[PDB]
Protein backbone atom coordinates (compact mmCIF):
# COMPACT_ATOMS: atom_id res chain seq x y z
CA UNK A 1 0.00 0.00 0.00
CA UNK A 2 1.67 3.37 -1.10
CA UNK A 3 0.06 6.57 0.18
CA UNK A 4 -2.40 4.75 2.85
CA UNK A 5 -2.23 4.30 6.48
CA UNK A 6 -1.90 1.60 8.80
CA UNK A 7 -5.08 -0.37 9.72
CA UNK A 8 -5.88 -0.50 13.17
CA UNK A 9 -6.00 -3.92 15.14
CA UNK A 10 -8.11 -6.68 14.03
CA UNK A 11 -10.61 -3.98 11.70
CA UNK A 12 -9.65 -6.52 8.50
CA UNK A 13 -10.20 -9.78 9.89
CA UNK A 14 -10.65 -10.86 6.84
CA UNK A 15 -7.06 -9.62 5.72
CA UNK A 16 -4.73 -13.15 5.45
CA UNK A 17 -1.37 -13.76 4.29
CA UNK A 18 -0.03 -16.65 1.85
CA UNK A 19 3.39 -18.12 2.68
CA UNK A 20 6.23 -20.48 1.33
CA UNK A 21 9.47 -19.09 3.07
CA UNK A 22 8.75 -15.65 3.24
CA UNK A 23 5.11 -13.61 2.90
CA UNK A 24 4.60 -13.19 -1.50
CA UNK A 25 0.96 -12.44 -1.33
CA UNK A 26 -2.67 -11.75 0.40
CA UNK A 27 -5.15 -13.03 0.59
CA UNK A 28 -8.99 -13.34 1.82
CA UNK A 29 -10.56 -15.86 3.90
CA UNK A 30 -14.46 -16.30 2.74
CA UNK A 31 -15.43 -19.59 4.57
CA UNK A 32 -14.13 -21.13 7.66
CA UNK A 33 -11.87 -23.60 5.16
CA UNK A 34 -11.70 -20.99 1.83
CA UNK A 35 -9.46 -18.03 0.87
CA UNK A 36 -9.52 -15.71 -1.95
CA UNK A 37 -6.32 -14.50 -3.99
CA UNK A 38 -4.92 -14.11 -7.21
CA UNK A 39 -3.52 -16.83 -9.92
CA UNK A 40 -0.23 -15.28 -10.21
CA UNK A 41 0.21 -15.87 -6.30
CA UNK A 42 0.50 -20.00 -7.44
CA UNK A 43 3.11 -21.73 -5.16
CA UNK A 44 2.91 -25.83 -5.24
CA UNK A 45 3.16 -24.97 -1.48
CA UNK A 46 1.67 -22.33 0.52
CA UNK A 47 0.99 -21.61 4.22
CA UNK A 48 -1.84 -18.99 4.48
CA UNK A 49 -1.51 -16.96 7.82
CA UNK A 50 -4.64 -15.23 9.57
CA UNK A 51 -5.04 -12.53 11.97
CA UNK A 52 -1.94 -10.98 11.17
CA UNK A 53 -1.01 -7.58 11.97
CA UNK A 54 2.56 -6.84 12.59
CA UNK A 55 4.19 -9.58 10.37
CA UNK A 56 7.71 -9.67 12.11
CA UNK A 57 6.26 -9.17 15.60
CA UNK A 58 3.61 -11.89 16.58
CA UNK A 59 1.46 -12.19 19.48
CA UNK A 60 -0.16 -16.00 20.54
CA UNK A 61 -3.31 -15.07 18.69
CA UNK A 62 -3.10 -15.25 15.12
CA UNK A 63 -3.21 -18.54 13.05
CA UNK A 64 -0.85 -20.89 10.47
CA UNK A 65 -2.40 -23.30 8.32
CA UNK A 66 -0.85 -24.96 5.15
CA UNK A 67 -2.89 -25.08 2.10
CA UNK A 68 -4.37 -28.42 1.32
CA UNK A 69 -5.28 -27.30 -2.05
CA UNK A 70 -4.71 -24.45 -4.56
CA UNK A 71 -7.02 -24.13 -7.30
CA UNK A 72 -6.45 -21.67 -9.93
CA UNK A 73 -9.19 -20.47 -12.48
CA UNK A 74 -9.01 -22.90 -15.40
CA UNK A 75 -9.59 -19.68 -18.04
CA UNK A 76 -6.45 -18.00 -15.77
CA UNK A 77 -3.85 -17.07 -18.85
CA UNK A 78 -0.44 -15.73 -18.04
CA UNK A 79 0.29 -13.27 -20.64
CA UNK A 80 -3.42 -11.07 -20.71
CA UNK A 81 -3.54 -11.56 -17.06
CA UNK A 82 -7.58 -12.87 -17.57
CA UNK A 83 -9.19 -14.54 -15.16
CA UNK A 84 -6.53 -13.38 -12.38
CA UNK A 85 -8.72 -15.46 -9.13
CA UNK A 86 -7.87 -18.61 -7.63
CA UNK A 87 -8.70 -20.49 -4.25
CA UNK A 88 -7.34 -21.74 -1.52
CA UNK A 89 -8.24 -24.87 0.92
CA UNK A 90 -7.10 -25.11 4.35
CA UNK A 91 -5.65 -27.70 5.91
CA UNK A 92 -7.99 -27.24 9.36
CA UNK A 93 -10.90 -24.78 9.40
CA UNK A 94 -10.00 -21.58 10.83
CA UNK A 95 -11.63 -20.54 14.28
CA UNK A 96 -13.74 -17.70 13.84
CA UNK A 97 -13.40 -15.00 16.48
CA UNK A 98 -12.85 -11.30 16.85
CA UNK A 99 -9.27 -11.45 15.21
CA UNK A 100 -10.16 -13.94 12.47
CA UNK A 101 -13.27 -13.85 10.49
CA UNK A 102 -14.61 -14.24 6.94
CA UNK A 103 -15.94 -11.67 4.57
CA UNK A 104 -19.32 -11.89 1.97
CA UNK A 105 -19.14 -12.45 -1.51
CA UNK A 106 -20.16 -9.83 -3.71
CA UNK A 107 -23.68 -9.81 -4.29
CA UNK A 108 -23.58 -6.93 -7.22
CA UNK A 109 -20.92 -5.79 -9.51
CA UNK A 110 -18.88 -2.81 -8.11
CA UNK A 111 -20.70 0.46 -9.05
CA UNK A 112 -18.02 3.10 -9.93
CA UNK A 113 -17.41 5.78 -7.93
CA UNK A 114 -18.12 3.79 -5.05
CA UNK A 115 -14.79 4.30 -2.25
CA UNK A 116 -13.52 0.80 -1.81
CA UNK A 117 -10.62 -0.91 1.78
CA UNK A 118 -8.01 -2.08 -0.05
CA UNK A 119 -5.09 -3.65 2.48
CA UNK A 120 -2.32 -5.43 2.36
CA UNK A 121 1.87 -6.06 3.42
CA UNK A 122 2.91 -4.91 0.38
CA UNK A 123 5.34 -1.99 -0.42
CA UNK A 124 5.19 1.71 0.49
CA UNK A 125 7.94 3.23 -2.14
CA UNK A 126 6.94 3.84 -5.65
CA UNK A 127 10.81 4.53 -6.14
CA UNK A 128 12.67 2.01 -4.51
CA UNK A 129 11.37 -0.42 -1.77
CA UNK A 130 10.13 -0.54 1.49
CA UNK A 131 8.02 -3.48 2.65
CA UNK A 132 6.31 -2.80 6.52
CA UNK A 133 5.74 -4.53 9.10
CA UNK A 134 2.31 -3.58 10.14
CA UNK A 135 -0.73 -3.94 7.91
CA UNK A 136 -1.10 -0.92 5.62
CA UNK A 137 -4.87 0.35 4.47
CA UNK A 138 -6.18 2.31 1.22
CA UNK A 139 -9.18 4.50 0.79
CA UNK A 140 -9.74 4.68 -2.82
CA UNK A 141 -12.83 5.14 -5.41
CA UNK A 142 -13.71 2.39 -8.10
CA UNK A 143 -13.13 4.09 -11.39
CA UNK A 144 -15.13 4.21 -14.32
CA UNK A 145 -14.33 0.98 -16.41
CA UNK A 146 -14.24 3.74 -19.41
CA UNK A 147 -10.76 5.47 -17.54
CA UNK A 148 -9.28 2.18 -16.94
CA UNK A 149 -9.11 1.25 -20.41
CA UNK A 150 -7.87 4.38 -21.24
CA UNK A 151 -5.08 4.30 -18.68
CA UNK A 152 -3.96 0.55 -20.35
CA UNK A 153 -5.57 0.58 -23.87
CA UNK A 154 -6.37 -2.94 -25.17
CA UNK A 155 -5.70 -4.83 -21.99
CA UNK A 156 -8.74 -4.65 -20.44
CA UNK A 157 -10.68 -7.71 -20.26
CA UNK A 158 -14.06 -8.77 -18.62
CA UNK A 159 -12.25 -9.68 -15.49
CA UNK A 160 -10.89 -6.52 -14.63
CA UNK A 161 -11.69 -3.24 -12.93
CA UNK A 162 -9.86 -0.10 -11.97
CA UNK A 163 -9.20 1.49 -7.90
CA UNK A 164 -7.46 4.17 -6.92
CA UNK A 165 -6.34 8.02 -8.24
CA UNK A 166 -5.71 8.70 -11.51
CA UNK A 167 -3.77 11.62 -10.19
CA UNK A 168 -1.34 9.20 -8.77
CA UNK A 169 0.26 8.52 -4.95
CA UNK A 170 -1.90 5.91 -3.93
CA UNK A 171 -1.82 2.38 -4.80
CA UNK A 172 -1.41 -1.19 -3.67
CA UNK A 173 2.29 -2.53 -4.37
CA UNK A 174 4.50 -5.66 -5.05
CA UNK A 175 3.07 -8.27 -2.19
CA UNK A 176 -0.40 -6.61 -1.89
CA UNK A 177 -1.02 -8.95 -5.13
CA UNK A 178 -4.27 -11.33 -3.79
CA UNK A 179 -5.51 -9.40 -1.25
CA UNK A 180 -8.71 -7.59 -0.63
CA UNK A 181 -10.76 -4.44 -1.87
CA UNK A 182 -14.04 -4.17 -0.01
CA UNK A 183 -16.78 -2.27 -1.28
CA UNK A 184 -19.55 -1.30 1.17
CA UNK A 185 -19.13 -4.52 3.49
CA UNK A 186 -18.58 -7.45 0.49
CA UNK A 187 -15.46 -8.81 -1.61
CA UNK A 188 -15.33 -6.97 -4.75
CA UNK A 189 -12.01 -7.50 -6.05
CA UNK A 190 -8.96 -9.07 -5.71
CA UNK A 191 -5.65 -7.02 -6.41
CA UNK A 192 -3.94 -8.26 -9.40
CA UNK A 193 -1.68 -6.16 -11.94
CA UNK A 194 -0.72 -2.34 -12.14
CA UNK A 195 2.48 -0.59 -14.15
CA UNK A 196 4.57 0.77 -11.65
CA UNK A 197 2.96 1.28 -7.92
CA UNK A 198 1.30 4.62 -7.70
CA UNK A 199 2.84 6.34 -10.99
CA UNK A 200 0.76 9.09 -12.50
CA UNK A 201 -2.32 7.91 -14.82
CA UNK A 202 -1.64 4.38 -13.71
CA UNK A 203 -3.80 2.82 -11.07
CA UNK A 204 -3.80 0.01 -10.06
CA UNK A 205 -6.28 -3.03 -11.80
CA UNK A 206 -8.06 -5.87 -9.69
CA UNK A 207 -10.11 -8.73 -10.66
CA UNK A 208 -13.65 -8.09 -10.53
CA UNK A 209 -15.03 -10.95 -7.88
CA UNK A 210 -18.09 -10.75 -9.08
CA UNK A 211 -17.84 -12.46 -11.92
CA UNK A 212 -16.63 -15.59 -10.15
CA UNK A 213 -19.10 -15.91 -7.49
CA UNK A 214 -21.00 -19.23 -9.43
CA UNK A 215 -17.21 -20.93 -10.06
CA UNK A 216 -16.27 -20.07 -6.86
CA UNK A 217 -19.16 -21.52 -5.57
CA UNK A 218 -18.91 -24.99 -7.88
CA UNK A 219 -15.48 -25.06 -6.70
CA UNK A 220 -16.19 -25.55 -3.15
CA UNK A 221 -18.96 -27.91 -3.57
CA UNK A 222 -16.89 -30.41 -6.00
CA UNK A 223 -13.71 -29.76 -3.24
CA UNK A 224 -15.60 -30.57 0.10
CA UNK B 1 19.57 -16.48 -26.24
CA UNK B 2 21.17 -13.90 -24.86
CA UNK B 3 19.33 -12.13 -22.21
CA UNK B 4 21.52 -12.28 -19.47
CA UNK B 5 22.20 -8.78 -20.73
CA UNK B 6 18.54 -7.74 -19.90
CA UNK B 7 17.68 -5.73 -17.10
CA UNK B 8 15.82 -7.17 -13.79
CA UNK B 9 12.25 -6.76 -14.10
CA UNK B 10 9.43 -7.09 -11.49
CA UNK B 11 6.83 -6.99 -14.13
CA UNK B 12 2.58 -5.62 -13.98
CA UNK B 13 1.81 -7.92 -10.91
CA UNK B 14 1.99 -7.49 -7.54
CA UNK B 15 3.55 -10.75 -5.87
CA UNK B 16 6.75 -10.53 -3.89
CA UNK B 17 8.91 -13.25 -5.67
CA UNK B 18 12.03 -13.90 -4.52
CA UNK B 19 14.19 -14.45 -7.86
CA UNK B 20 17.41 -13.74 -9.25
CA UNK B 21 19.39 -11.93 -12.39
CA UNK B 22 22.16 -12.39 -13.57
CA UNK B 23 24.24 -8.63 -13.15
CA UNK B 24 26.20 -8.06 -16.12
CA UNK B 25 28.13 -4.82 -14.78
CA UNK B 26 29.78 -7.21 -11.56
CA UNK B 27 30.14 -10.25 -13.25
CA UNK B 28 27.55 -12.47 -10.84
CA UNK B 29 23.81 -12.99 -9.98
CA UNK B 30 22.07 -10.92 -7.83
CA UNK B 31 18.36 -11.13 -6.56
CA UNK B 32 15.40 -9.02 -7.25
CA UNK B 33 11.93 -8.84 -6.74
CA UNK B 34 9.52 -10.10 -9.19
CA UNK B 35 6.01 -9.66 -9.21
CA UNK B 36 5.17 -13.14 -10.45
CA UNK B 37 3.99 -12.55 -14.25
CA UNK B 38 5.75 -10.94 -17.03
CA UNK B 39 9.36 -9.53 -17.58
CA UNK B 40 11.92 -11.26 -19.31
CA UNK B 41 14.28 -13.97 -18.91
CA UNK B 42 16.83 -12.77 -17.03
CA UNK B 43 14.52 -14.26 -13.59
CA UNK B 44 15.78 -17.57 -12.23
CA UNK B 45 14.59 -19.32 -9.40
CA UNK B 46 18.07 -20.55 -7.57
CA UNK B 47 21.18 -18.15 -8.01
CA UNK B 48 22.46 -21.43 -9.18
CA UNK B 49 20.70 -22.22 -12.34
CA UNK B 50 21.57 -17.86 -13.25
CA UNK B 51 25.43 -18.56 -12.50
CA UNK B 52 24.61 -22.05 -14.90
CA UNK B 53 23.05 -20.24 -17.65
CA UNK B 54 25.33 -16.86 -17.52
CA UNK B 55 28.13 -17.13 -15.35
CA UNK B 56 31.88 -16.47 -16.59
Amino acid sequence: IVGGYTCEENSLPYQVSLNSGSHFCGGSLISEQWVVSAAHCYKTRIQVRLGEHNIKVLEGNEQFINAAKIIRHPKYNRDTLDNDIMLIKLSSPAVINARVSTISLPTAPPAAGTECLISGWGNTLSFGADYPDELKCLDAPVLTQAECKASYPGKITNSMFCVGFLEGGKDSCQRDAGGPVVCNGQLQGVVSWGHGCAWKNRPGVYTKVYNYVDWIKDTIAANS
Amino acid sequence: VEVCSEQAEVGPCRARFSRWYFDVTEGKCAPFVYGGCGGNRNNFDTEEYCMAVCGS
